[PDB]
């Protein structure tokens, strides 16, 4: 059950480029496939969903230029990128969207493309000693009930689901990771920072289009 | 436990004129490390699916940014024609990542070279490490540098300030 995605490289502005993303354990036409990019210096940014039934959506800053599609024959999601510009420089991940029932739990590896309701998170940056207890917060402008997830992304590696549905822990995640909240305020607690836990953490709303918060970075 | 990570994480890569083929045999390794280090600016697989890998040649060289597109089936240019040719029916995967921080230096790094002058295009997977004075003119060179008598190699001059297409990229080609 992987997502291996392929293709990228450089391209001068105006050019076009077609990312792909082949899956193994999941069926591409049966899931909500989606693309997220992280601009250098910025945080995670949703690009475009494709529904199992064929509907397609995109973020404002790419609509008309990008075209998500898939080929059921070879089980592969594609992202068709035309009229590219410098702001489209980012690491481009493909992710399976379980939505409100599981977040984006299965991510591909990045493919660096090099062109030549507000979610809030606090702290923006925090240092903590190993074995400390760390609580980061996330805030919603409109009440989203408990429909919100958390992800760790360590520098260079693809993101990773932690909590979805405000409090449900993703299978395969250390028990020290825990989370609570409903309405507009949400928290993630790490009970005892172990050295691997040093990364940046986002929240995301699981109702709307995927909308990630700014991100809180943990470090020493 | 194949040494894929000896190729990738070599502390030094080579030049495209003199690329290194490392034959891997007597082993079994997953190609997990390819699709698990998200930090590759390019990963293309031809003739195969990159999921269907786990159920024999590693070639490593350094080129600049806007010519990694040449390290692919059917592409042509100063690299595909005279340095590293890859056939039109390739069965393998092309892996490339920016190496600015490692193959560049202030005032320019002229340690990586490529073949500028060659009379005919290379055959696929062919290699040419010849240093014979290329005759451009009508007069014989007798192996002596000068006018119309050129050392067929050329330095990259990788500087950190270079534009992104002129930055050094490390390329790994796994042919099956």
């Amino acid at each position: 059950v992987q997502l291996v995605q392929s293709g990228g490289g450089l391209i001068q502005p105006g050019g076009s480029l077609r990312l792909s993303c082949a899956a193994s354990g999941v069926t591409v036409s049966s899931n909500y496939m989606s693309w997220v990019r992280q601009a250098p210096g910025r945080g995670l940014e949703w690009v475009s969903l494709i529904y199992p039934g064929g509907s397609t959506y995109y973020a404002d800053s790419v609509k008309g230029r990008f075209t998500i599609s898939r080929d059921n024959s070879r089980n592969t999601l594609y992202l068709q990128m035309n009229s590219l510009r410098a702001e489209d420089t980012a690491v481009y991940y493909c992710a399976r969207d379980l939505s409100e029932k599981g977040g984006m739990d299965v991510w591909g590896q990045g493919t660096t493309v090099t062109v030549s309701i507000v979610m809030t998170q606090s702290p923006s940056s925090l240092s903590a000693s190993v074995g400390d207890r760390v609580t980061i917060t996330c805030r919603a402008s409109q009440g989203i009930s408990s429909y919100l997830a958390w992800y760790q992304q360590k520098p260079g590696k693809a993101p990773k689901l932690l909590i979805y549905a405000a409090s449900t822990l993703q299978s395969g995640v250390p028990s020290r990771f825990s989370g609570s909240g409903s309405g507009t305020d949400f928290t993630l607690t790490i009970s005892s920072l172990q050295p691997e836990d040093f990364a940046t953490y986002y929240c995301q709303q699981l109702n709307s289009y995927p909308r990630f918060g700014p991100g809180t970075k943990v470090e020493i | 436990l194949c040494p894929f990570g000896e190729v990738f994480n070599a502390t030094r890569f080579a030049s495209v004129y003199a690329w290194n083929r490392k034959r891997i045999s007597n082993c079994v390794a997953d190609y997990s490390v390819l699709y698990n280090s998200a930090s590759f600016s390019t990963f293309k697989c031809y003739g195969v699916s990159p999921t269907k890998l786990n159920d024999v040649y590693a070639d490593s060289f350094v080129i600049r940014g806007d010519e990694v597109r040449q390290i692919a089936p059917g592409q042509t240019g100063k690299i595909a024609d005279y340095n590293y040719k890859l056939p039109d029916d390739f069965t393998g995967c092309v892996i490339a990542w920016n190496s600015n921080n490692l193959d560049s230096k202030v005032g320019g790094n002229y340690n990586y070279l490529y073949r500028l002058f060659r009379k005919s295009n290379l055959k696929p997977f062919e290699r040419d490490i010849s240093t014979e004075i290329y005759q451009a003119g009508s007069t014989p060179c007798n192996g002596v540098e000068g006018f119309n008598c050129y050392f067929p190699l050329q330095s990259y001059g990788f500087q950190p300030t270079n534009g992104v297409g002129y930055q050094p990229y490390r390329v790994v080609v796994l042919s099956f």
